DNA sequence: TCTCGTCCGCGCCACTCGTGTCCAGCGTCG
DNA sequence: CGACGCTGGACACGAGTGGCT
DNA sequence: TGCGGACGAGAC
C-alpha cells in the first residue's frame, strides 16, 4: 500500500474499533464503509486520492496516477458502480460544468455562445454563462440546456466524489482526529508507532447521530473560517462566522447541550458548543482584523460570560479585551475593571496573567489613570526578576546558530537549539511513566493517540497528583547517575515512539541527552517538569531558545536568543524568571 | 444535381457575410422553390430564415431535395474569393458531398472553380408559426445598423417600445443610459428613407444587443429593414434580398 | 438646467476624440462667458486647455457653475454615436447627477438622447512657428518612428535623434508656414506626447507652435474661431 | 562617394517596403553602374534579386563598391513620410559613412533630410547563375496579388499549371480544392490587363503559397508581373520597375 | 534617534494553469 | 497609400492544486 | 498558539 491509503485505512480501523463511534453512525453510512472495504486495492487508492483532492469535478484526462494503473477507466467505473464516484452524466448543474472547464475551453465555449467577452476572467465568463442560461429561446423552456450540452461535450469525461460517502468519511476523520487528513498525519501515519497505553472509555462526547453531524457542521464552519483567514478573505470570513454565531444562538437550549455541560473539561473540547466558542474566538479575531472593535469587545464579554466553554483560553480573551478596550478604545476605567477581574480569574495563567499585570502597572504609572486609585489596591504583586542581558555583534546563518557559535567560544561547546522542544523532550523522557499512565478515565480513547487528552488541560496534574508529585520529588533529589539512567531507560524502551512532548530528532544522540541531563541537574529539571506537568498549555511555550553547556565544567547557560527586531515574550519572561528561581543561570542574547 | 447561376454574385457574398457570425454550420435546403436555410444560432437566442426563391436564379436545376450542410465560415472564405461582379453557379455533386462554386468574371477571361467539404449536420427544424405581428415598422437598413452599433457602445441590452407616433430604441448601462426614437417621416420622395409604421397595439420588449448587431451585418443586401413586434413573440427583422428572396432574423425577448 | 446647443457638433466630436486619448478625467467648467475645459493629463509631462465661448454655441444658459467631472473614456463613446452632420446639444440641470446630450439628425426624422454619469501663467512667446497641422502630424509620426525626442530650431527645423539614426526636416515660408525667428531656439521635447497632440489635428487646418527658452510650449488649435485647444508641453 | 537622384522616390519607397519583410539583415552590393541587390530569405528557402539601372535615376555618380550595411526596417521608416510625388536623393560618403537621404517635395515649401547609420554587414555573394525558363506568363500584378491572397485561405501550396491556352492556379486544402484559370487574353486592346503565355513545354510545380504572398507585396511598383517556370528551377517573379530596373523573386518548388 | 507596544503573514514546493500584458498581422476608410 | 484601429498568438507572472514515503 | 517581519506612537 502507498502512504495515503495506509493513513486512510489506519484512520478507518481506529474509528471502526470504537463501539461508540460506530453507534454514532446510521446503518446506511456503515454500508458506505463496508462498500469501501469491498473494493480492489486500486479502487481504494484512487478513492483516497480523490478524497484528499478538493470536492470538484476532475477531468479524466487530468487524472493521471502512475502508481495505481496506467489506465484508470476501470477504476473509475468500479468506484461509480460502488456509488462513491459520480460520472459526467450526473453533472446536470451548469455552474459545475463551467467551473470544470479550463480557461481555453471556456473561452472557446464563450465564442460559440456569443458571450460578451470571448476572452476574460474565468469567473466573469461563468457568471455571464449563468446569465445567458436563464434567457428564452426562439422556440416560442431553457437556453441553458444547450449551454449544458455543449459544455459537457467540451469538458469530456469527468468524475466527482459523491458527497454522501464523502460526508461519512469526513465524519470518520473528525472522530479519529478528535484524539489526534492533515499532511503530518496524511503521510507517515502507518509508520508512526504510538506509545503504549490501555484504552479506557467511560464517557460519551456525542450522544446521538445528530450530535456528531452537528459537530461536523461546526467543525467544517470553523475550517472554512480558518481557510478564509489564511487566504485573506476577511469579509467572507466574517459572514461565515456571523452565520455560525447565528447557528450557535439558534441551538442555545438544545437538550444535547445540557450533557455537554457535564462532560469533563478535557473531553468538552470535542463538542458542538466548544467549536462554536472557538468560532466566536475567531469571530473576535476577524472583528479585530476588521476596523470594528466595539462588537469585538462585546463578543469578548459574551465569551467571558461563560465559564463552561473554553476556560483554558480565558487568558487570551482577557488580554484581548483589555488590549482592545485600552489601546483601541479611549475608556480605561472598564479596562481597570477587566484587568482586576482577570488577575482574579483562576484560569488566567502564565503569560496572559503577566500581560494583564503589565497593563495594570502601565495604567498605574500612566498619568491618564493617575486619578484612579482602585487599580493600585488589590493588584496582586508578582514582580519579575530582571534577566542578565548580553549583546553579541556578528554576522548566511540563523541568529541562534551565531549565538551557539559564540557560546562555543566561551566554553559551552555542546549546545542544541531546543526552542522549548528540549525541555519538553526531557519532561517526556523523565515522566513517560505518568504522562501515559493507566487508570485515568476517558483520557485514552483510541490506540492512535500521541498525547493523553488530560495533557494540555489542568486535570493532568489533578488526575495523577500522587504519582506526579512523588516522581517530581524524586527527580529533584537525584544524583547525576540516577538521572542518566532514568532518561536512558525511556530513550531505550520508547525509542521511535511519537509523543507531542518528545521530539527524537531534537537531541542528536542519547549521549547528548545524558550530558544535558547531568548538566541541568536535579532541581532545574524538577522545576521545569513540575511547571510543564501542571497547566502544560500555558507553560509549553516561551522556554529559553538555546541550552548550552561545557562538558568539563558541567555549567550551563539557558540563553534566550533574540534578534534586533525581536522581543521578550511574556511566556519567555515567566520562564526565564522561573529558571532563575531554580538555580539555573539564564541570560538574554541579542545578536545584531 | 443542383445548379443555380446568379448574375448578381454580390447577393450571395453579402448573404454569407451576414450569416457567417450567427451560424458556423447550417443546412441549405434544396427545393424547386429555392434554397431555405431555417437554422438558428449556437446560442439559440436568435433564428435566421433564408428563403432565396428560384425566380431570381437563372438556370435553376434541382433533381431532388438536398440537405447541403455547409460550414458557413469556409463558404464565407470561399465567397470572399469571388469578385463582387463575378457570376456564381453552385453545382451540387450528384450524390457525394462537394458543393462546387464557380465564379466567372464578366470579362470572361478568369474562371474560378472551388469545391467544399460539405459536411453533414444534424437536421433540425424550428418551424415557427407565421404569427401575425403588431406595430410593424419599416425603416432604412443602415439606420438600424447604426442604432445597433451606438447602443452596443452604450449598453448590453436594448428595449423597444412601439407606438403609432414612433418606435423607440433605448439602452441603459454602467457608463450611461441612452434612447433613440424614430417617427414616420412620410417623405414624398420616399427613396426608402420612409419610417412608415402600422400600429395595432402597444408592444414593448427587451432584446439582447449582441445578436442585434449580428443582424445588422445583412445591411448590404437590402436598403430597408422591417421590424415587426408583438408581445411574447420574438422580434422579426427582415431584409428583402434584391427581389430574389428574403432573409429574416428572429430574436426572443430578454427576461428580467 | 444648462444647455449648450451646437449646430455643427462635429468639432465637439473631434475635440472629444483628442481628449479621450490624452486625458482620462476632466471637469467642464461652465461660466456665462463660456465653457472652459482645462485639466491635468494623467501623464506628468502635459496639461490641456479647451476653451468654448457662450456666443459660439446657439444656446447658452448658465446660472450656476458646474464642474461636471466626467470620465472622458465613457463620454467619447457617448459622443461617438453622434453623426458628423448631427446637431449636438448638452443639457445639464444644476442639480443633475448625470449630464445629458441629445442628437438630432439634419433630416430631423431620427432623434437620439443619451444621459451619461458625471463624477499656466501666460508668457509672451517672442518667436512663434505655424505649419499646416497635417504637416506637423507627418513630422511627429516620422520622428517618432526614428526616435523619441525632437530638438526644434529656428532659421523651421525639426531634428530627429534616435539610436537608429538622425533626421532633419526644414520648412520655409511661401498651408502657410510662418516663424518669427525673434530669438534662436533649441528646445527638445519627448515625441510620445507630441504624437498624442497630433491626434487633435482634424480639428484645425493650421497648428501653432511657439518657442521660448526654458518656457513651456503650447500647440494651440484654432477651432473655427469658435474656441481654442491648447496643449501645454513641458520641455525635457 | 555615391550619389543617386530618383525622380519618383515612391519607386524606392515601394521597393524597400515590399522587400522589407522578405529578407532581414540582408546585404547591399550596389555597382558603379546601377543598383544590384540579392539575398536569401530569413529562412533561406527563397531568394530575391534586385536590379536598378544607373540611367534610370536623374543623376548617378559612384566611385567604388561598398558593403553599405543595411537594416531594411530602418530604411523602411526612412522612406516613410516621404511623399509619393516627393523627389528623393541618396548621397553617401566613403568608408561606410551614414547613408543620408534628402526628400524634396515638388511644392518645395518643405524639404527634409534623414541619415541612417550603416550597420555591420557581410557579403556572402551567392551569385546564382541566370538560366532560361520553360514557361513565362505575363499577367497583371494586381490580378496575381489577388490570386495569391485568394489561394492563401483555401490552400497552402499553389499549382502553376501553365499551358499555351492559358494558366490555371490550383489550390487544395482543408476547405476544399480550388482552381482559378486565366486563358490566353485574345484581347484587342493589348492592355496591361492582358495575360500572355510564352512557353515551349507545359510544366507543373507546386510553390510555397506563403512566400508567393510575400512576393505580391511589390504589386504597387509594377503594372504587370512576368512569372518564369522551368522544371526543378526556382520560379521567377519579375516586376518591371518604371523601366529603371527589374526585381525578381526566386522560390524553389 | 531610541524604545515600547501593537499588528500581520505564516504548510511544503514544484507543476500546471488563469491572467494580464505585450507585439503584431489583418482590416478600415478616407 | 497609408494613418490608424483592432483582436488574436506569445510570455512571464501569481495563484491553486496536489503529492508529500 | 507561536513565531519572524513591519508599523506607529510616545519619549527624546
Amino acid at each position: 500500500h502507498p502512504y495515503y491509503l495506509r493513513s486512510f485505512l489506519v484512520v478507518l480501523k481506529t474509528v471502526l474499533e470504537n463501539e461508540d463511534d460506530m453507534l454514532l453512525f446510521d446503518e446506511q453510512e456503515k454500508g458506505i464503509v463496508t462498500k469501501f472495504y469491498q473494493l480492489s486495492a486500486t479502487g481504494q487508492k484512487l478513492y483516497v486520492r480523490l478524497f484528499q483532492r478538493k470536492l470538484s469535478w476532475i477531468k479524466m484526462t487530468k487524472l493521471e496516477y502512475e502508481e495505481i494503473a496506467l489506465d484508470l477507466t476501470p477504476v473509475i467505473e468500479e468506484l461509480t458502480n460502488a456509488g462513491f464516484l459520480q460520472t459526467e452524466s450526473e453533472l446536470q448543474e451548469l455552474s459545475e460544468v463551467l467551473e470544470l472547464l479550463s480557461a481555453p475551453e471556456l473561452k472557446s465555449l464563450a465564442k460559440t455562445f456569443h458571450l460578451v467577452n470571448p476572452n476574460g476572467q474565468k469567473q466573469q465568463l461563468v457568471d455571464a454563462f449563468l446569465k445567458l442560461a436563464k434567457q428564452r429561446s426562439v422556440c416560442t423552456p431553457g437556453i441553458g440546456a444547450v449551454i449544458l450540452k455543449r459544455a459537457k461535450a467540451l469538458a469530456g469525461q469527468s468524475v466527482r466524489i459523491c458527497k454522501g460517502p464523502r460526508a461519512v468519511f469526513s465524519r470518520i476523520l473528525l472522530l479519529f482526529s478528535l484524539t489526534d487528513l492533515s499532511t503530518v498525519l496524511l503521510v507517515n501515519l502507518g509508520r508512526m508507532e504510538f506509545p503504549s497505553y490501555t484504552i479506557n472509555r467511560k464517557t460519551h462526547i456525542f450522544q446521538d447521530r445528530d450530535d456528531l453531524i452537528r459537530y461536523a457542521a461546526a467543525t467544517h464552519m470553523l475550517s472554512d473560517i480558518s481557510s478564509a483567514m489564511a487566504n485573506g478573505n476577511w469579509e467572507e470570513a466574517k459572514e461565515l462566522a456571523q452565520c455560525a454565531k447565528r447557528d450557535w444562538n439558534r441551538l442555545k437550549n438544545h437538550p444535547s447541550l445540557r450533557c455537554h455541560e457535564d462532560l469533563p473539561l478535557f473531553l468538552r473540547c470535542f463538542t458542538v458548543g466548544w467549536i462554536y466558542t472557538r468560532i466566536l474566538s475567531r469571530f473576535v479575531e476577524i472583528l479585530q482584523r476588521l476596523h470594528m472593535y466595539e462588537e469585538a469587545v462585546r463578543e469578548l464579554e459574551s465569551l467571558l460570560s461563560q465559564r463552561i466553554y473554553c476556560p483554558d483560553s480565558r487568558g487570551r480573551w482577557w488580554d484581548r479585551l483589555a488590549l482592545n478596550l485600552h489601546q483601541h478604545l479611549k475608556r480605561l476605567e472598564p479596562t481597570i475593571k477587566c484587568i482586576t477581574e482577570g488577575l482574579a480569574d483562576p484560569e488566567v495563567r502564565t503569560g496572559h496573567r503577566l500581560s494583564l499585570y503589565q497593563r495594570a502597572v502601565r495604567l498605574r504609572e500612566s498619568p491618564s489613570c493617575k486619578k484612579f486609585k482602585h487599580l493600585f489596591q488589590q493588584l496582586p504583586e508578582m514582580a519579575v526578576q530582571d534577566v542578565k542581558h548580553v549583546t553579541i555583534t556578528g554576522r548566511l546563518c540563523s541568529v541562534e546558530e551565531l549565538a551557539l557559535a559564540h557560546y562555543r567560544r566561551s566554553g559551552f561547546d555542546q549546545g542544541i537549539h531546543g526552542e522549548g522542544s528540549t525541555f519538553s523532550t526531557l519532561y517526556g523522557l523523565l515522566l513517560w511513566d505518568i504522562i501515559f499512565m493507566d487508570g485515568i478515565p476517558d483520557v485514552f480513547r483510541n490506540a492512535c493517540q500521541a498525547f493523553p487528552l488530560d495533557l494540555c488541560t489542568d486535570s493532568f496534574f489533578t488526575s495523577r497528583r500522587p504519582a506526579l508529585e512523588a516522581r517530581l520529588q524524586l527527580i529533584h533529589d537525584a544524583p547525576e547517575e540516577s538521572l542518566r539512567a532514568w532518561v536512558a531507560a525511556t530513550w531505550h524502551e520508547q525509542e521511535g515512539r511519537v509523543a507531542s512532548l518528545v521530539s527524537w530528532d531534537r537531541f542528536t544522540s542519547l549521549q547528548q541527552a545524558q550530558d544535558l541531563v547531568s548538566c541541568l541537574g536535579g532541581p532545574v529539571l524538577s522545576g521545569v517538569c513540575r511547571h510543564l506537568a501542571a497547566d502544560f498549555r500555558h507553560c509549553r511555550g516561551g522556554l529559553p531558545d538555546l541550552v548550552v553547556w561545557n562538558s568539563q565544567s558541567r555549567h550551563f547557560k539557558l540563553v534566550e536568543v533574540k534578534g534586533p527586531n525581536d522581543r521578550l515574550s511574556h511566556k519567555q519572561m515567566i520562564w526565564l524568571a522561573e529558571l532563575q528561581k531554580l538555580g539555573a543561570e539564564v541570560e538574554v542574547c541579542h545578536v545584531v | 444535381m443542383f445548379e443555380a447561376r446568379l448574375v448578381q454574385g454580390s447577393i450571395l457574398k453579402k448573404v454569407l457575410e451576414a450569416l457567417k457570425d450567427l451560424i458556423n454550420e447550417a443546412c441549405w435546403d434544396i427545393s424547386s422553390s429555392g434554397v431555405n436555410l431555417q437554422s438558428m444560432d449556437s446560442s439559440h437566442v436568435s433564428l435566421v430564415q433564408l428563403t432565396l426563391r428560384s425566380e431570381g436564379f437563372d438556370t435553376y436545376r434541382c433533381d431532388r431535395n438536398l440537405a447541403m450542410g455547409v460550414n458557413l465560415t469556409s463558404m464565407s472564405k470561399i465567397l470572399k474569393c469571388a469578385g463582387n461582379e463575378d457570376i456564381i453557379t453552385l453545382r451540387a455533386e450528384d450524390n457525394a458531398d462537394t458543393l462546387a462554386l464557380v465564379f466567372e468574371a464578366p470579362n470572361q477571361e478568369k474562371v474560378s472553380d472551388y469545391e467544399m467539404k460539405l459536411m453533414d449536420l444534424d437536421v433540425e427544424q424550428l418551424g415557427i408559426p407565421e404569427q401575425e405581428y403588431s406595430c410593424v415598422v419599416k425603416m432604412p437598413s443602415g439606420e438600424f445598423a447604426r442604432i445597433c452599433r451606438d447602443l452596443s457602445h452604450i449598453g448590453d441590452a436594448v428595449v423597444i417600445s412601439c407606438a403609432k407616433d414612433g418606435v423607440k430604441f433605448s439602452a441603459s448601462g454602467e457608463l450611461g443610459n441612452g434612447n433613440i426614437k424614430l417617427s414616420q417621416t412620410s417623405n414624398v420622395d420616399k427613396e426608402e428613407e420612409a419610417v412608415t409604421i402600422e400600429m395595432n397595439e402597444p408592444v414593448q420588449l427587451t432584446f439582447a444587443l449582441r445578436y442585434l448587431n449580428f443582424f445588422t451585418k445583412a445591411t448590404p443586401l437590402s436598403s430597408t429593414v422591417t421590424l415587426s413586434m408583438s408581445a411574447d413573440v420574438p422580434l422579426v427583422v427582415e431584409y428583402k434580398i434584391a427581389d430574389m428572396g428574403h432573409l429574416k432574423y428572429y430574436l426572443a425577448p430578454k427576461i428580467e
